[PDB]
Parts: C-alpha cells; structure tokens; sequence
C-alpha cells in the first residue's frame, strides 16, 4: 500500500537533492 | 555507477546487494518489491558463457545498505533466498532478452526507515512515463570506471532514449522487453552504470501520485559510460504478467 | 568488505 513512498523523504514531505530534475524532464 | 554521486541516506530504500558467500563479494544489484521479494536481472544468476550458475545457497541478500563494504550494524538486514525463478524465455545466448528473475526471501524483512519497497508500475504507469528524454535514476555500488570502487551507493539520473537512436548504436538486436538510456554525445551530461550495478534499479518518481516506480533492471551495455553507446534496461511493465504469474503462484 | 555476523 505504501509502496514507493521513502520513510525519509515523501513520508515526512522532504525532498532529495535531484529528483527535481527528474520532475522537470517530465514535459508532457 | 560511472559520473554519479553519493547517495542520500534512505534515499533509495528498496536498493538490495547481491552478495556472494565465498568468496564475500558483489555480485549485483537488485530492489525490494515485498517484504519477501526481491527483483533482479536474470543474468546475475546465470549466464552459461561465463560459466555463471548460482544456487540459493551461494548468495545472500543486504537491504538497507549505504556503506559498500561496511557491516552496517542495526541498519542493514541481512537474509537468505528460499528459491530463485529466472524468467523460462531469457535470452542469455543471444541478446538477454527478458532479462529479469525474482527472488523469495526465506523470513519477510522488517521495514524501516532504511529498508522500503519500491512500486511496480501498471500499463498506465508505463504509458505515461516510459517517454523519451523522461529522466529516470540507477543506483548501485558498482565500478566508478569502465577500467575504482565507490564507499558508498552511487546515484546518476539519467534520460530514456528514442528506440531508433538505441537501435542504432549497438549490433546487438533490441526487443520490445528493452529500454536505453544515457546522455547523448552532444548534451554534454554524462554517466553510466557499470559492472556491479547490473540487476539494480531504474527507477522514476511519478508526478501524478509522488510514488516512485521501478521501471527497468539495468540489463547490458557495452563498456560503460562511453559516448554514443547507451546503456540497456529490462523493461518491467512489459514482463509484468510474468512477475504477477510468479508471486501469485508462489 | 567486513566481516558478517
Ligand atoms: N549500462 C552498462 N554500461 C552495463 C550494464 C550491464 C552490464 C552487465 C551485463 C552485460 O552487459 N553483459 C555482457 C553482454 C551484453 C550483451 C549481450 F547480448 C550479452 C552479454 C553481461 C551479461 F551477463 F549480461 C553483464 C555483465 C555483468 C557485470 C556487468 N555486465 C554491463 C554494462
Ligand atoms: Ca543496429
Ligand atoms: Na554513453
């Protein structure tokens, strides 16, 4: 149910260093 | 993992290491997909060529890892296979098409802050984010360099690329179960994965529900990191029948 | 790499 969800990042709303970039490649 | 970086702690939870018990090495990469399962790329289990042929009994699985050599106490769990299934239709004499296998766990691993499944993505998933130039990551603790070796798990991002542009860069036939990615020659970024990386994740992170998704199982190359060549990736939805079939039936 | 328990 949880699946894909890091205890450490999108559970607590932080974000890592470059999933940013991921997101902004992400145009269509 | 070649031109990466060091992770973040807890960045990527479901990251597994192969570990090989005699002599104590790397073999591969693999993620968490239960808390009994554990995905990989068949050809770190068997690969008749290289005379390569594990059993159970030959490996052990190391979640929650950040450090590559350290025993990482209180942090790491450290567990047994029960039974390998490598896809019945791999292509290891050819091409490694469906280059995929899974892994039962013999007792479920706790999750923690450090230890944490990935998703598997449905047809929609895969439709969506499956597009060239969409950017996903690997990580593992392979080779720094085609020709060392990282202290700690590496990460690199890494754009999907156009199937003509990845058909024409090898002679080795590509099939509809496969993926590349990597930077062209002229965009300037860089980066690879690399031997000890194989069977590790690509995964992307979903703008439409947060989730991150595991889209491919870093599969093959040739060299690593060199320019004009693109690194080939198992695409997991494609064989997503198969790993349903699996789980399902054991 | 380091010994396991
Ligand atoms: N992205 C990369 N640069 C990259 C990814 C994976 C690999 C893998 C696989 C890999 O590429 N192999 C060689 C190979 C390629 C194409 C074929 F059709 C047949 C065989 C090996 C065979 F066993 F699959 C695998 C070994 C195991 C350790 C590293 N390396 C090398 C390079
Ligand atoms: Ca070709
Ligand atoms: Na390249």
């Amino acid at each position: 149910a949880d699946c894909g969800l890091r205890p450490l990042f999108e559970k607590k709303s932080l974000e890592d260093k470059t999933e940013r970039e991921l997101l902004e490649s992400y145009i269509d | 993992i070649v031109e990466g970086s060091d992770a973040e702690i807890g960045m990527s939870p479901w990251q597994v290491m192969l570990f090989r018990k005699s002599p104590q090495e790397l073999l591969c990469g693999a993620s968490l997909i239960s808390d009994r399962w554990v995905l990989t790329a068949a050809h770190c289990l068997l690969y008749p060529p290289w005379d390569k042929n594990f059993t159970e009994n030959d490996l052990l699985v190391r979640i929650g890892k950040h450090s590559r050599t350290r025993y990482e106490r209180n942090i790491e769990k450290i567990s047994m296979l029960e039974k390998i299934y490598i896809h019945p239709r791999y292509n290891w004499r050819e091409n490694l098409d469906r280059d995929i296998a899974l892994m039962k766990l013999k007792k479920p691993v706790a999750f923690s802050d450090y230890i944490h499944p990935v998703c598997l993505p449905d047809r929609e998933t895969a439709a969506s984010l499956l597009q060239a130039g969409y950017k996903g990551r690997v990580t593992g603790w392979g080779n720094l360099k085609e020709t060392g070796q990282p202290s700690v798990l590496q990460v690199v991002n890494l754009p999907i690329v156009e199937r003509p542009v990845c058909k024409d860069s090898t002679r080795i036939r590509i099939t509809d179960n496969m993926f590349c990615a990597g930077y062209k020659p002229d965009e300037g970024k860089r980066g690879d994965a690399c031997e000890g990386d194989s069977g590790g994740p690509f995964v992307m992170k979903s703008p439409f529900n947060n989730r991150w998704y595991q889209m491919g199982i870093v599969s093959w190359g040739e060299g690593c990191d060199r320019d004009g060549k693109y690194g080939f990736y198992t695409h997991v939805f494609r064989l997503k029948k198969w790993i349903q079939k699996v789980i399902d039936q054991f | 790499f380091e010994e396991i328990p």
